[PDB]
């Protein structure tokens, strides 16, 4: 199938601009009917259409953010991208773009389908803070070793800015009994997030556990090993 | 085989009419598919003669005509003469094996008198004896149409194996040549006595013996 | 001027590899298909597999599916067609040529159901496991013609060469009337023999002597032969 | 007249499996699109780059006719960038599609009681169709290490299978009939000019 | 302009059972509405389109009915994969809208939660900070109480916790305290603890850890 990819600074002042821009791999931008958007979800709220457009460079923006949206698009590199040029605190959100398909009836008149393709969404987050790259300290296991029974490691990744942070286990061998939990927003301004293990108790000795941490803003790539003493 | 069949051989003298049959079905021209014919000149690569069943190119003489008719093709030569010899294509598309070629025709314009071959057989000679070979050297000359049959003999039996046939050759008089070359152990040549070499052209057999002593 | 320029003669052996190019001039490369045709000894002309320069789209003939590549390189105006290892079947003549519409969005679907027209001017592949070797020179004693009119052939037989070309001159070029040198045959061994005869009176044998001058250029063969009737 | 022979295809007794769809070029005549666009016989008329309404106006180098067999859900599949068994192994429609999808509900005529079988379709491939790419090949699906050598067994499927067409059936699981029109316009003139 | 309103906001249900999403609109759309389900980090993915025809894919027990102003959703047999908070959206207008969203929980059987105690780690500790951490792994309901406690002296203020999304199998959730001090007032108090209250245990679990453990 046709793949959708947003791409975009994650953090922006603001009265500032914000752009995003969105690739399209495995098809063509300049297909006839199709229809190029941009949607937004703000954290923890609904879904928000901002505007359109085709690859010839007709645009239809939502009348309530016209004032501040520009979609382009460029066929050569298949991308079309967006423009928000006095971003507000509203501008905090999820970016997404998306495709349609359009038809002309029996009738003549046009018929436009609901959104079939979606990419994988991108947070932008609105601030007057800086980035600041995580620090990752090891939640070792417990020295209850002897059990039979099942023991629990993890990794501590604190005080960063802004989200998101990424994390795997033995560089995705290990899913089975990984919670990642949501990151709190700390007093320092600062989030702070952990991810924690199940494993059998026996398997402390025999297998080797890293916790793969990654946060793009600072281009911080960690790997930590989670050793048991 | 050919999804489009055609005539391996059409003939006709100077001035005459002729035409090439290009025989399809439903998958080519039965679908609805138009038919092009091209022209491979002797020493030359292909060339477009006939585009969308009947559209002449520009040099292509109004001699050449393009038909198309229910699963069939025809291209017409009217006042033939002496440089439309040559192998002619008609070509489609399918919808199962995509553009398709013909099996191409051979067209021959008879513009000499008929020409009964020349027909020299040499025996071994004894110095290649000498070194255990022996070849039969059978050379046709001088005949016109070009093309001739060989078929050798082992004293009055057929031979079916030794034998390397060139294809025909246009000489500088406008005839053609053509060289037959029967290849046998120097023990085979003395046993047998005669070995024969028989040239068969427009239905007439000329016949050539020679004999071990 | 619109035009196709192919590689130049190719003589490889069995299992060696070949790639052979056909370059596009006076056109734009990128929105026109090319095909290759193959016209192998004795039978006609066939598709082996077309490609859209812009795309690289590239399609095959089931035919040639595994042993042979189509490729092209836009910067150049190259259209390349790549066998892995050569057989001895493969010995032909390949041509490229151009088909479609030039145009672009739904056309470009069906060029496949129109014509060549710039074709090229092909490149002749010649798979031998043959090596180069010199002529083996035999005399033809001389043998009756035509009864009536009472002609006699003599010469001599080149047996066991390759590559081509044999020179055959007679008496060193001074004699050139009643001369035919007849091409040559390819045996199943992959080498080359022909012969030269001069028709000559039968009542004259005897009188005038014959030699006859093989030259072979490759393996630097130079051969003096004398015909006499024996 | 010089009608164009549509209701040849649209009208045929015969209709082939989606694997092996069938395809007429027309040319050299003249098209009454109404009969098409103004009949309420049709389940399925989606025209993608044209109105259907305009197009009694135009006039077109040459039409290509695509026309093949599939259940009623998969009718959603015959549109440029769809996903599925039929759009990626059977019939794909270009990015760039200029032409019409035409369907109806052909239960009466195609299906029978007991299931008819005959309408097949390829369910494995090693790599999705080019638009317009057809595969009408019998080759025996390798889904694993072991080669297969032409043979069916583990790992080593048949590509094809067949529809189950049974009149009761609900109706996404009944047979419908697909026409797909195609319009290629060229800088040779227009020869299907319908009024 | 046009409103689409979404009921209930939230619906628990227990596996199996027939639930039923509502949207609503201020003005008559006719047919034109579609319906997407949003696994939580993930892209919407669309369910039903023309208000009752099924995407390729989407499994049967979804369905969806209406026409003018009301429609509906409806899953015939709830299923645990199905946790998504589930939108609907008019394509009949230029302005796109969307519903605001209804969130569906699986309901199930009462799992006690696993409690484990992490003390900080020495890197961390050369850094000047102590994040003490408590995990509660695979525990229903939601509804739980930590409390640490820290020489025996309940505190309040000084620690912050998370919750996962409920797990798309097992319909549990997991959740972590960590409680932040200075490096400095770790030194001085020996004993760290977190009481753990839920439903699945008959009596409170403390988990503890002295300065001085095991290596
Ligand atoms: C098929 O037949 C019906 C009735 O005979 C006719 O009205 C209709 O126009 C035909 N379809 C086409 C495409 O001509």
């Amino acid at each position: 199938q046709v793949q959708l990819q947003e791409s975009g600074p994650g953090l922006v002042k603001p009265s500032e601009t914000l752009s995003l821009t969105c690739t399209v791999s495995s098809g063509s931008i300049s297909g006839t009917s199709y229809y190029w958007d941009w949607i937004r979800q703000p954290p923890g709220k609904g879904l928000e259409w901002i505007g359109t457009i085709y690859y010839s460079g007709s645009t239809y923006y939502n009348p309530s953010l016209k004032s501040r949206v520009t979609i382009s698009v460029d066929t050569s590199k298949n991308q079309f991208s967006l423009k928000l040029s006095p971003v507000t605190a509203a501008g905090t959100a999820v970016y997404y773009c998306a495709r349609r398909t359009f038809y002309y009836d029996r009738s003549g008149q046009k018929v436009v389908e609901p959104f079939d393709y979606w990419g994988q969404g991108t947070l932008v987050t609105v601030s007057s803070a800086s980035t600041k790259g995580p620090s990752v300290f090891p939640l070792a296991p417990s020295s209850k070793s002897t059990s039979g029974g099942t023991a629990a490691l993890g990794c501590l990744v604190k005080d960063y800015f802004p989200e998101p942070v990424t994390v795997s286990w033995n560089s995705g061998a290990l899913t089975s009994g990984v919670h990642t939990f949501p990151a709190v927003l700390q007093s320092s301004g600062l989030y702070s997030l952990s991810s924690v293990v199940t494993v059998p108790s026996s398997s402390l000795g025999t297998q080797t556990y890293i916790c793969n941490v990654n946060h793009k803003p600072s281009n911080t790539k960690v790997d930590k090993r989670v050793e048991p003493k | 085989q050919s999804v489009l069949t055609q005539p391996p051989s059409v003939s006709g003298a100077p001035g005459q009419r002729v035409t090439i049959s290009c025989l399809g079905g439903s998958s080519n021209i039965g679908a609805g598919y138009d038919v092009h014919w091209y022209q491979h000149l002797p020493g030359a690569a292909p060339k477009l003669l006939i585009s969308g069943n009947s559209n002449r190119p520009s040099g292509v003489p109004a001699r050449f005509s393009g038909s198309k008719s229910g699963t069939s093709a025809s291209l017409a030569i009217t006042g033939l003469q002496a440089e439309d010899e040559a192998d002619y294509y008609c070509q489609s598309y399918d919808n199962d094996l995509s553009q398709v070629f013909g099996g191409g025709t051979k067209l021959t314009v008879l513009g000499q008198p008929k020409a009964a071959p020349s027909v020299t057989l040499f025996p071994p000679s004894s110095e290649e004896l000498q070194a255990n070979k022996a070849t039969l050297v059978c050379l046709i000359s001088d005949f016109y149409p070009g093309a001739v049959t060989v078929a050798w003999k082992a004293d009055s039996s057929p031979v079916k194996a030794g034998v390397e046939t060139t294809t025909p050759s246009k000489q500088s008089n406008n005839k053609y040549a053509a060289s037959s070359y029967l290849s046998l152990t120097p023990e085979q040549w003395k046993s047998h006595r005669s070995y024969s070499c028989q040239v068969t052209h427009e239905g007439s057999t000329v016949e050539k013996t020679v004999a071990p002593t | 001027q619109v035009q196709l320029v192919q590689s130049g003669a190719q003589l490889k052996k069995p299992g060696e590899s070949l790639k052979i190019s056909c370059k596009g001039s006076g056109y734009n490369f990128s929105r026109y298909w090319i095909a290759w045709v193959r016209h192998m000894p004795g039978k006609g002309l066939e598709v082996m597999g077309i490609i859209y320069p812009d795309d690289s789209d590239t399609r095959y003939s089931p035919s040639v599916r595994g042993q042979v590549t189509i490729s092209a390189d836009k910067s150049t105006s190259i259209v390349y067609l790549q066998w892995s290892s050569l057989k001895a079947s493969d010995t032909g003549i390949y041509y490229c040529a151009r088909f479609g519409a030039g145009m672009t969005g739904m056309p470009r679907y069906f060029d496949t159901t129109r014509w060549f027209d710039p074709w090229g001017q092909g490149t002749q592949v010649t798979v031998s496991s043959a090596s180069t070797k010199g002529p083996s020179v035999f005399p033809l004693a001389p043998s009756s013609k035509s009864t009536s009119g009472g002609t006699a052939a003599l010469g001599c037989l080149v047996k066991d060469y390759f590559p081509e070309p044999v020179t055959v001159s007679w008496n060193s070029g001074a004699l050139t009337s009643g001369v035919h040198t007849f091409p040559a045959v390819l045996q199943s061994s992959g080498l080359y023999s022909l012969s030269s005869v001069v028709t000559v009176p039968s009542s004259s044998l005897g009188t005038q002597t014959y030699i006859c001058n093989v030259n072979h250029k490759p393996s630097n063969t130079k051969v003096d032969k004398r015909v006499e009737p024996k | 007249t010089n009608l164009c022979p549509f209701g040849e295809v649209f009208n045929a007794t015969r209709f082939a499996s989606v694997y092996a769809w069938n395809r007429k070029r027309i040319s050299n005549c003249v098209a009454d699109y109404s009969v098409l666009y103004n009949s309420a016989s049709f389940s399925t008329f989606k025209c993608y780059g044209v109105s259907p309404t305009k197009l009694n106006d135009l006039c077109f180098t040459n039409v290509y006719a695509d026309s093949f067999v599939i259940r009623g859900d998969e009718v959603r599949q015959i549109a440029p960038g769809q996903t599925g068994k039929i759009a990626d192994y059977n019939y794909k429609l270009p990015d760039d599609f200029t032409g019409c999808v035409i369907a109806w509900n052909s239960n009466n005529l195609d299906s029978k009681v007991g299931g008819n079988y005959n309408y097949r379709y390829r369910l494995f491939r090693k790599s999705n169709l080019k638009p317009f790419e057809r595969d009408i090949s019998t080759e025996i699906y390798q889904a694993g290490s072991k080669p297969c050598n032409g043979v069916e067994g583990f790992n080593c499927y048949f590509p094809l299978q067949s529809y189950g067409f049974q009149p009761t059936n609900g109706v996404g699981y009944q047979p419908y009939r697909v026409v797909v029109l195609s319009f290629e316009l060229l800088h040779a003139p227009a020869t299907v000019c319908g009024p | 302009e046009i409103v689409l309103t979404q009921s209930p906001s939230t619906l628990s249900a227990s596996v199996g059972d027939r639930v039923t999403i509502t949207c609503r609109a201020s003005q008559s759309i006719s047919s034109w509405l579609a319906w997407y389900q949003q696994k939580p980090g993930k892209a919407p993915k669309l369910l039903i389109y023309e208000a009752s025809s099924l995407e390729n894919g989407v499994p049967s027990r979804f369905s969806g009915s209406g026409s003018g102003t009301e429609f509906t959703l409806t899953i015939s047999s709830l299923q645990p994969d199905d946790f998504a908070t589930y939108y609907c959206q008019q394509y009949n207008s230029y302005s796109l809208t969307f519903g605001g969203g209804t969130k569906v929980e699986i309901k199930r059987t009462v799992a006690a939660p696993s409690v484990f105690i992490f003390p900080p780690s020495d890197e961390q500790l050369k850094s000047g900070t102590a994040s003490v951490v408590c995990l509660l792994n695979n525990f229903y309901p939601r509804e739980a109480k930590v409390q640490w406690k820290v020489d025996n002296a309940l505190q309040s203020g000084n620690s912050q916790e998370s919750v996962t999304e409920q797990d798309s199998k097992d319909s549990t959730y997991s959740l972590s305290s960590t409680l932040t001090l200075s490096k400095a007032d770790y030194e001085k108090h020996k004993v760290y603890a977190c009481e753990v209250t839920h439903q699945g245990l008959s009596s409170p679990v403390t988990k503890s850890f002295n300065r001085g453990e095991c290596s």
